[PDB]
């Protein structure tokens, strides 16, 4: 079927160069046309260039200014897209898609850009940033009595300064997964993310009950656990 | 007791239309029995609806 | 669709003119281009829609006992020929309602040549389906452009010292 | 000196789908439909001369079946046969029924 | 810059009910706007192509019309497998400026949220550092004001928060505010606040705590 | 066929300008009248190509065994239906071919109207399908025309003093 | 029908001019225009009047003794061809006979065109199918514009100085 398989991505430091790709399988890529449109964390989507198959009609966007460059190869199917110049809010998922070309339910003869792009991607992650790879820093939280008609107590731990993004955070290796909440990454001061979880128990067990906090990082391959009392 | 000139099985029908989708088993001055039951038969511009 | 926008306000008729000067604004229907364009669009309903069934004896489509070769020969014959009268209703009407924009769009073109036969140096187009004309049109001067009267004469020495100046 | 005329077309708000050559679907200002999808549900005795056939067939008539003694020498247009007709005579057969009956 | 604006920012509806969405332009995209279903962590799909027309392996439940620059997406047969944040494009013309976007959300009842708070353990405070954690759980909506005051005094610019996704079976959210704080800084101040706003609550509840009762 | 000939070396459009001017020359695709036209195009292919077979059963077609009657009926029809739908495909994909000519004659009517509409005291026509500017035109100038966001009264006062003189 | 009246003694062609100057008058069927409109109107008479007929065996249409069912399926067999003949009939000669009229409005309008690529700054049209020169225009510069070697701008300097004065 239609699919469309994104390459090139990992960790770069801001001034830096790559090259992504758009690999393509189960129709004809010198027929249809190809565009770049990527995905701000916190913003909407925003799109970047737009090629054509006879590879004479390029056009850019007003953040671009020529800092970027798309190419394309009939031979091997794929796009060629070229990232110089980066920052800091360049930090996104970029995506590659395929325009409809016509009004029709299946367009014999492709045109352009004005109907949509109905053929996404799966994406790849880019993160621009300087800041190398980093364990993360487990700090408990210390629960109290609050409600007192209630009689409920709330705990977690804070899993802060960690490169890069993410973190899978259970309760006791998975046993534990009734009521417990993650918390999205937030940029710190210093680059690094930074989020929480939390889980919802009764004061009755909090002396009684062991609630060990599981960390464990995938590229660093850290793993600190500290117990929630 | 009616005025009708074309019979259909399924009630009848008037033959002001050239075409109909009731029955295929038709008497007398009736339309051809065609499988296409929306025929929209513009009799007019298409519609522009205005900007403001 | 150059034509921008049509008008609601006009349920007189099909086509018209929306005329604006000193004694104010209004809609009027042409009684010319919009009668000239039922006798096309009418022509096209009573040759299809009247006069066209057939009467006579048919023979029996269901069958409820299954007996057959006898059964299987009229089972394609009559599949077939509905088949072929719903394909000539996917010709006709869509090539009906297909002339139909053709039709709106050459009576429309009638009327910009009916109206462009009368206002080379007196007016120019706007590019909305509007005329900017450049003399001083009353009431009267409407009615006589919608009436197929108006004279290209009489206003030509007035609006030409306004057109290219 | 100075004026507008414009030209134009009439313009509908509820207005309805065609099917053309060119589109799928467009609306239009006024479209008629050229099926008829409903009906009255009774059958109409004029000008066509109607028979209505409820204990009898058309072969239960011309046969001398008991039950249609009121159609003795009576002519029609158009022949009604109900789904809940049925025989109470001495049984028959009749092959090429599509034969006779037509 | 033409920039499409979009009214309202979020809609919430429940199943079953018809969900109005608008998004306006500038100039004529009668025939080229197309129309976005978003998905956190999922692959975008071409809801509806040039304004009118359905895209092909989605059901009819969704529709929408419009033509000049005002336009509705109407959606009459909401499921509650289909709640995601739609987006409108401008295919007319370059460049193709993207819009602000549509949450839409499971219309639920407003409930009182419970007031948490965290004091810093001591596994933190020798670190060099410190944070005082206010977390905020079953609150409806999402629009929920939350500030924060150190000895009576109100302090902005250096607090951060993270919001929870909305949940398949409870339908509720989870708030947890951060405050940024230094070594230097615990120990100058004593008393810390976390005030809570809610529109399910006829009175601010607020917690406190002293800097010796860790 | 009064355009004298075509442009070879666009292959990125059906539809296009060639600019010529102080900054040099090259060919530009419209990006409006040759999408538009394609929706025209591609909307007479699905209709037809798609979505328009028949599944049902059919009936023995080819016999070596003559029996008589009953085989020189189906044969009949047989020879009808496949002559009918050959006058069919004579009558339909014939007129779709001089449907479509009068289609790339009405975009490029309508592309001269789009211009035409743009250019009534700024350019004239030249007699093979070009317009003669009578005024100072930049790229940014041809691509206002392409995308339709050419100015009238801006180059008016400009052209008129070359166009008459 | 906007030609108020043609012209009946010009028996030489289907269109043509006729002139008026100093010289006298006459008329003069236009070598061009005449035999590219009888290349589209003899193209649609040898594609349906000739090499359109079927030659094969048919089978018994007209019965004096009635046997039955066998003579009943052919009897509907045969006069549904007979009226999808005519429905055919009804649906290409009158679609002929309207495009013919299309087709000659279409010719007229490219004449109407290689007339106005020629006539833009040296004559205006009448409003009834005629042409006002606004120069010297003799036998010889009418068998220019009829043979389509006429030149702008030989007769630009001469025509604009009574046009717009």
């Amino acid at each position: 079927e239609v699919q469309l398989v994104e390459s090139g991505g990992g960790l770069v430091q801001p001034g830096g160069s790559l090259r992504l790709s758009c690999a393509a399988s189960g129709f004809t890529f010198s027929t249809y046309n190809m565009n770049w449109v990527r995905q701000a964390p916190g913003k909407g989507l925003e799109w970047l260039s737009y090629i054509s198959t006879s590879s004479n009609t390029i056009y850019y966007a007003d953040s671009v200014k020529g800092r970027f460059t798309i190419s394309r190869d009939n031979a091997k199917n794929s796009l060629f897209l070229q990232m110089n110049s980066l920052r800091d809010e360049d930090t996104a998922v970029y995506y590659c898609a395929r325009d409809r070309g016509c009004s029709s339910t299946n367009c014999y003869v492709v045109g352009y850009y004005f109907y949509g792009m109905d053929v996404w991607g799966q994406g790849t992650t880019v993160t621009v940033s300087s800041a190398s790879t980093k364990g993360p820093s487990v700090f408990p939280l210390a629960p109290s009595s609050k409600s007192t008609s209630g009689g409920t107590a709330a705990l977690g731990c804070l899993v802060k300064d960690y490169f890069p993004e993410p973190v899978t955070v259970s309760w006791n290796s998975g046993a534990l997964t009734s009521g417990v909440h993650t918390f999205p990454a937030v940029l710190q001061s210093s680059g690094l993310y930074s989020l929480s979880s939390v889980v919802t128990v009764p004061s009755s067990s909090l002396g009684t009950q062991t609630y060990i906090c599981n960390v464990n990082h995938k590229p660093s391959n850290t793993k600190v656990d500290k117990k929630v009392e | 007791t009616c005025i009708s000139e074309c019979i259909t099985p399924n009630g009848s029908i008037p033959n002001d239309k050239p075409f109909q989708n009731v029955n295929k088993i038709t008497y007398g001055a009736c339309p051809k029995y065609v499988k296409q039951n929306t025929l929209k038969l513009a009799t007019g511009m298409r519609n522009v609806p205005e900007k403001q | 669709a150059f034509i921008e926008n049509g008008w609601e306000g006009m349920i007189d008729g099909w086509y018209g003119f929306r005329h604006q000067n000193s004694e104010g604004t209004g809609q009027a229907a042409d009684l010319k281009s919009t009668q000239a364009a039922i006798d096309q669009i009418n022509g096209k309903l009573n040759r299809v829609i009247e006069k066209t069934n057939e009467k006579f004896h048919q023979i029996e489509k269901e069958f409820s006992e299954v007996e057959g070769r006898i059964q299987d020969l009229e089972k394609y014959v009559e599949d077939t020929k509905i088949d072929l009268w719903s394909y000539n209703a996917e010709l006709l009407v869509a090539l009906e309602n297909q002339h139909t924009i053709d039709l709106t769009d050459s009576e429309m073109n009638k009327l910009f040549e009916k109206t462009r036969r009368q206002l080379r140096e007196n007016a120019e187009d706007m590019g909305n389906g509007c005329f900017k004309i450049y003399h001083k049109c009353d009431n009267a001067c409407i009615e006589s452009i919608r009436n197929g009267t108006y004279d290209h004469d009489v206003y030509r020495d007035e609006a030409l010292n306004n057109r290219f100046q | 000196p100075t004026a507008t005329l414009c030209l134009g077309h009439h313009a509908v708000p509820n207005g309805t789908l065609v099917k053309t050559i060119t589109d799928d679907q467009i609306e239009v200002t006024n479209a008629t439909e050229l099926v008829q999808s409903s009906s009255t549900g009774k059958i109409c005795n004029n000008p066509h001369r109607i028979l209505d056939g409820i204990d009898c067939t058309l072969i239960d008539a011309l046969l001398g079946d008991p039950h249609c003694d009121v159609f003795q020498n009576e002519t029609w247009d158009l022949f009604v046969e109900r789904s809940k007709a049925f025989s109470n005579c001495y049984p028959y057969d009749v092959p090429d029924y599509a034969s006779l009956r037509s | 810059d033409i920039q499409m604006t979009q009214s309202p920012s979020s809609v919430s509806a429940s199943v079953g009910d018809r969900v109005t969405i608008t998004c306006r332009a500038s100039q004529g995209i009668s025939s080229y706007l197309a129309w976005y279903q978003l998905k956190p962590g999922r692959a975008p799909k071409l809801l509806i192509y040039g304004a009118t027309r359905l895209q092909s392996g989605v059901p009819s439940r969704f529709s929408g019309s419009g033509s000049g620059t005002d336009f509705t997406l109407t959606i009459s047969g909401l499921q509650p497998e289909d709640f995601a944040t739609y987006h409108c494009q401008q295919a007319d013309s370059f460049p193709l400026t993207f819009g602000q976007g549509t949450r839409l959300e499971i219309k639920r009842t407003v409930a009182a949220p419970s007031v948490f708070i965290f004091p810093p353990s001591d596994e933190q405070l020798k670190s060099g550092t410190a944070s005082v954690v206010c977390l905020l759980n079953n609150f409806y909506p999402r629009e929920a004001k939350v500030q924060w005051k150190v000895d009576n005094a109100l302090q902005s610019g250096n607090s951060q928060e993270s919001v929870t996704e909305q949940d398949s079976k409870d339908s509720t959210y989870s708030l947890s505010s951060t405050l940024t704080l230094s070594k230097a800084d615990y120990e100058k101040h004593k008393v810390y606040a976390c005030e809570v706003t809610h529109q399910g609550l006829s009175s601010p509840v607020t917690k406190s705590f002293n800097r010796g009762e860790c």
